[PDB]
């Protein structure tokens, strides 16, 4: 079933409908052209960060303004551009179309629609260089977005108005990481209460299209295409296009933070939007600086990541958590734009190579990891189990050293050292398998209650996972006072150890004897 | 007729063509309108630099999306001036001095340019002198200069702002002061907590509030200390008060410099900063002094970037700073408030030239035992307490008692305890310390240390606790 | 005889750390000086 | 050149394309030689400021679209075995495995010198 | 370059020629020498680009 005469009727409403008043346009010339870039003579009235319209539909920002040109940075088809063609004044400073039409769609950094699935039905359009909300336009960070990754959720709580940096040299899971932060939003969007859904936007900028196709691939595998756009800038697009990538994805997601809902925004590599708009500036011919960069790209970031807000009561109560994603090289995070972007965000989770290699995964160094925002980002009942891990991993991380020596070691030492080999095997993480809070709150329990101590270690993953799924499967009140309540009262203590203690008695280690005290 | 026009705009740099006999003076501050009405606003620019040919090279203060060529430009005659008086005690203002809380708040009050010069030769302290604040730890082992700059090094979750509050209730309550707090390149979140935390501990009324965000052009950043400082500056000079400025990563202020410096087109300096980093950090350091009876105490915070100390930024910031307080974790997990290192902490005036000798004799002698004892830690931690001679155990004991003794009851948490807090003269101080050190308290049970004020409540609390003398 | 020795030797690893790291710094600063110094003469070259 | 041929025989002809290049860096190297005569102001390590961009340019064509392969196999220089370079560092991106060699296992005498911590597969 | 042509001419007679270049690196200093007095563009340890 097609609707062709449907096709038929569109363009003839349309072309019954065709209309281009002669009105007055100015008008400018291209003087020279390279690179991406274009000077245009003429204009007098264009204004900074205007668009242009060059001829064959091309677009330009006009970023530099002169006595003699305006420097524009053409925003793809530049080999189409040409001495002695005309540009047009628009009159319109960047903006983009907005709206729920946005969710499930892949877009370019200008709002159109680049997976093939028809238009984008946009309720308004919305400026890209909007103010941030003001100092008095804010709240404190009190609600906790679930990444469902116990590492995150327990060490470096996110709450819902952070910038948390995701910064790591390559191939240690950062992706990863933003991904499940998405997929763990499903039950959120399942339950339709505006106050609990989090709406997700996916910035990627520079990567290589079929790293894209795949990232969508695995957010539909989850279901969580029915609240996610991504924004993508692939790695062939412009430099412009790649700059204007996050601003574009952050006036979507603004929409919607206004409108009283909560948005989780990641920003793929902000490091390639840096070295993107480091190509402009150095094709403008602006001052460098340090790493040749234009010396406004710490205002570049900064601007972007303060929009990231937690907005009052008065204000409708939105918020918008920012996930940037920076990759460092050979673990230099005092480099340029590490340091900036350390520099702006609330904390930071530091993946590491080393890490990986041995098995931790997520390779989260919990060390050095740090969130400024803390427990005020987390429910009472993993406020309190996750308390006491802090402490027992860096007294594990410093007694490592005796790992082999344990009969000199005093019985606190020893005991010490144990616990926090259980504990590092319980932060462990399969990929793309989020977990809900009150299920990371039970694994903790396990952890520091002391029911892992009777455990092999080379087993702890396996025994939390099997009473998961055994809670899953018969005791489901617990996981339900737990998710409801917010906090693990003596009551749910008792159950849950009792719980264990039956399981145990029926649990299998892998060296054949009997996990039971 | 004298007003001038846009010429070029290149990011936050905006060159300026005036009439041949209205060349704005150096640092003026210009006016330029933004009427696109999404973005419509008043461009404040900062003339930096005399090209020539009647044009000037301004700075913008706020993002010049929206500006066109052949706009008007109005020369105000002046610097950038900020509100002054007893009036902007209680709000927040920016680098420009517009309240941010209650727009339009303080534009009838006298108004200070944001550019002035330290007081002369002349009027300069030829002898340093001792800030007494009251707390143990710092007017033991760490004491303050009055009228000098200290380096505050606290993360996150060590009770920095605590101690903030804190310092800003003593300079209010035992000098009768005012406090000043600039945030230099201020994340909006963290601003808006410490407006709501000053705010609940009615310790706002005795503070001005100076916001340069991150969100901002290098411009703001760069001048945000100065404007606090100006405000600072009425404060002691013309109102005849004793001031506490709270500059919040002066790292950022010379970040904020080297970035302004780069968009100018002036060559770097070593490392990467500005040529001018010493004359930008002496311009604003040197205005911090005492004068005429009164002063201005300015604690920093300070970030040493790739934690090397001999960086140029760190190197030319600890040229001025005359004491340091380290925020520890390890002390703040003890239940020791403030959280204040006493090992890392180190003052310049801990001398006997200036504090005296029982004072540098006490402090060296707490200082040696609580340097033993964290020698003796990794002992006690790995292989037991019990495994230590009797004369290490004797020591450990004494160094705990002394460890717990350096904490105190803060006036900072007399909202959350309602106990009122405590002032220990620095003479009562040296004597109880002198007696922990020589044993006359090595029976009564270490929780009986925990967050008091002198020897008398030492005494009450030992005494509440079936323990005397 | 041997917790002496250990002493010792980690009293002189712990020196040498301190050195290494000295020397790091430095050559890091000049990494980034010579970086700068070669990126503003090519572009003094073109002006 | 090549990768037009490539692209030929993958979209007119359509069957199983299979395009090694050596040391395809040449091509950022070469463009790197005569971005400052072309009037560029040159990037960190002295390469063009256009360098992702190109590599992007170039590397997004060298792809298999849905029903038509092209199984690619590329060769990538690393000046000075520094993997941080700009031109590997940029490179990295573009690919589904990647076989690092190292030469301190070249000085080992273990062949392929393939660095089995730094080597990865999606 | 001389010394390449002088073994060349050997080279295309069917003879075997074995021409040593005495540090090269001080062919690339001469040559960084005479492009940065022609006021070229310098590059890395301001080489020229080629
Ligand atoms: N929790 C995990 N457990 C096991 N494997 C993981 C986990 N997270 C990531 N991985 C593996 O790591 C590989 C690469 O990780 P990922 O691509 O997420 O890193 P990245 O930060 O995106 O690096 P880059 O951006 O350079 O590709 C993937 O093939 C994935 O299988
Ligand atoms: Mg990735």
């Amino acid at each position: 079933t097609i609707p062709a005469d449907d096709i038929q009727s569109a363009i003839e409403e349309y072309v019954s409908s065709f209309t281009a008043d002669t009105s007055r346009e100015e008008v400018g010339t291209v003087v020279d052209a390279g690179d991406g870039i274009a000077h245009v003579e003429g204009l007098p009235s264009v204004m900074t960060q205007e668009l242009l319209e060059f001829p064959g539909g091309i677009l330009g920002v006009a970023l530099n303004l002169d006595e003699h040109s305006v420097g524009a940075v053409i925003l793809g088809d530049f080999e189409n551009i040409e001495e002695g063609q005309q540009v047009k004044r628009t009159g319109e400073v960047l903006s983009v179309p907005v709206g729920d039409g946005f969710l499930g769609r892949v877009v370019n950094p200008l709002g159109q629609p680049i997976d093939g699935r028809g238009d984008v039905d946009s309720d308004t359009r919305r400026a890209l260089e909007l103010q941030a909300p003001s100092v008095v336009h804010r709240q404190g960070v009190k609600e906790p977005l679930q990444t469902g990754i116990k590492a995150i959720d327990a060490m470096t709580p996110i709450g819902r108005g952070q910038r948390q940096l995701i910064i790591g040299d390559r191939k240690t899971g950062k992706t990863a990481v933003c991904v499940d932060t998405i997929l763990n939003q499903r039950q959120n969007w399942e339950s339709g209460d505006p106050k609990k859904q989090v709406r997700c936007v996916y910035v990627a900028i520079g990567q290589k299209g079929t790293t894209i196709a795949a990232v969508r691939r695995t957010l539909e595998e989850g279901g969580a295409m029915d609240y996610t756009t991504i924004v993508a800038a692939a790695a062939s697009e412009s430099a412009g296009f790649k700059w204007l990538a996050p601003y574009t994805g952050s006036a979507i997601a603004q929409h919607w933070m206004y409108e009283g809902k909560h948005v989780l925004i990641i920003f793929d590599d902000l490091t390639k939007q840096a070295e993107a708009y480091r190509a402009i500036s150095l094709l403008l011919r602006r001052p460098p600086g340090r790493e040749a960069y234009p010396g406004d790209v710490f205002y570049l970031h900064s601007r972007l990541l303060e929009r990231c807000a937690k907005l009052s009561d008065d204000l409708g109560g939105g918020s918008l958590t920012g996930l940037p994603i920076i990759e460092t090289k050979a673990n230099d995070i005092s480099a340029y734009i590490p340091t900036n972007v350390i520099s702006i965000t609330d904390g930071q989770c530091f993946l590491e190579t080393d890490l990986f290699n041995q098995g931790v995964r997520p390779a989260i160094n919990v060390g050095v990891s740090v969130s400024r925002v803390g427990g005020a980002a987390q429910i009472k009942a993993m406020k309190e189990v996750a308390g006491s891990l802090r402490l027992d991993l860096s007294q594990y991380r410093e007694l490592e050293a005796f790992a082999a020596f344990a009969s000199d070691l005093d019985a606190a030492s020893k005991a010490q050292l144990e616990r926090g080999a259980r504990l590092v095997e319980l932060l462990k993480q399969p990929q793309s398998q989020p977990m809900p809070v009150e299920e990371q709150v039970v694994s903790i329990f396990l952890g520091t209650g002391g029911h892992l101590d009777s455990v092999p270690v080379e087993d702890v993953r396996r025994f939390e996972t099997e009473l998961l799924d055994h809670m899953r499967a018969s005791e489901e009140e617990i996981l339900t006072e737990i998710r409801d309540s917010q906090k693990l009262t003596e009551e749910a203590a008792d159950k849950l150890t009792e719980v264990i203690k039956n399981f145990k008695k029926g649990f299998a280690a892998t060296g054949g004897g009997s996990v039971v005290p | 007729d004298t007003s001038g026009r846009v010429v070029r705009v290149t990011g936050p740099v905006v060159d300026v063509e005036f009439p041949r006999g209205s060349i704005p003076e150096l640092f003026n501050a210009l006016h330029a309108e933004i009427t696109f009405e999404s973005l419509a606003k008043t461009l404040t620019l900062e003339v930096a630099q005399h090209l020539g040919d009647n044009l000037v090279r301004t700075i913008s203060l706020q993002p010049t999306d929206g500006l066109v060529r052949g706009v008007e430009v109005i020369d105000t005659g002046r610097s950038i001036s900020v509100p002054v008086g007893e009036g902007v005690k209680g709000h927040v203002f920016n680098a420009l001095g517009d309240c941010l809380d209650e727009p339009g708040y303080g534009e009838k009050f006298e108004h200070w340019s944001i550019h002035r010069k330290p007081p002369a030769f002349e009027e300069l302290e030829p002898r340093t002198e001792m800030l007494e604040t009251g707390l143990k730890v710092v007017d033991l082992l760490t004491p303050y200069v009055r009228g000098g700059k200290i380096a505050l090094f606290g993360g996150a979750g060590v009770g920095k702002t605590v101690l903030i509050q804190e310092m800003i209730n003593r300079i209010a309550r035992n000098f009768g002061g005012t406090s000043v707090f600039a945030g230099v390149g201020e994340r909006t979140r963290e601003g808006n907590d410490l407006w709501v935390e000053l705010a609940e501990a009615n310790v706002l009324k005795d503070t001005a509030l100076v916001f340069g965000q991150m969100d901002e052009p290098p411009g703001t950043r760069m001048r945000v200390a100065l404007s606090a400082l100006t405000m600072a500056e009425w404060f002691r000079d013309e109102q005849g008060q004793d001031v506490l400025l709270f500059i919040d990563n002066i790292f950022r202020f010379t970040q904020a410099g080297s970035e302004v410096s780069t968009l100018l087109g002036r060559m770097p300096s070593a490392v990467g900063y500005q040529p001018t980093l010493a004359d930008e950090m002496g311009e604003l350091q040197e205005r911090i002094t005492s004068t005429r009876g009164r002063s201005i105490t300015s604690m920093q915070a300070v970030y040493v970037p790739a934690d090397d100390y001999t960086d140029p930024a760190p190197a030319t910031t600890f040229a001025h700073l005359d004491a340091t307080t380290e925020l520890s974790r390890a002390v703040f997990s003890k239940g020791i408030f403030p959280a204040v290192d006493p090992l890392a902490s180190s003052s310049t005036i801990l001398d006997p030239s200036v504090v005296g000798d029982e004072h540098y004799r006490v402090a060296q002698e707490v200082i040696r035992i609580l340097q033993r004892y964290k020698d003796l830690q990794d002992i006690i931690a790995i292989l037991g307490i019990d495994e230590l001679s009797e004369e290490d155990k004797q020591l450990v004991n004494r160094a705990r008692r002394i460890e717990r003794f350096l904490s105190q009851n803060m006036m900072a948490a007399e909202q959350f305890t309602g106990q009122p807090g405590s002032t220990v003269p620095v003479k009562e101080t040296i004597e109880a310390f002198d007696r922990l050190c020589k044993g006359d308290f090595d029976h009564v049970p270490e929780q009986a240390f925990f967050l008091i004020g002198g020897l008398d409540d030492l005494a009450k609390k030992a005494e509440s606790l079936g323990a005397k003398l | 005889s041997r917790q002496r020795a250990m002493k010792s030797a980690t009293d002189n690893a712990d020196d040498l750390i301190k050195a290494l790291t000295l020397m790091a710094n430095r050559e890091r600063q000049a990494q980034i000086t010579q970086e700068i110094s070669e990126i503003v003469g090519g572009a003094n070259a073109l002006a």
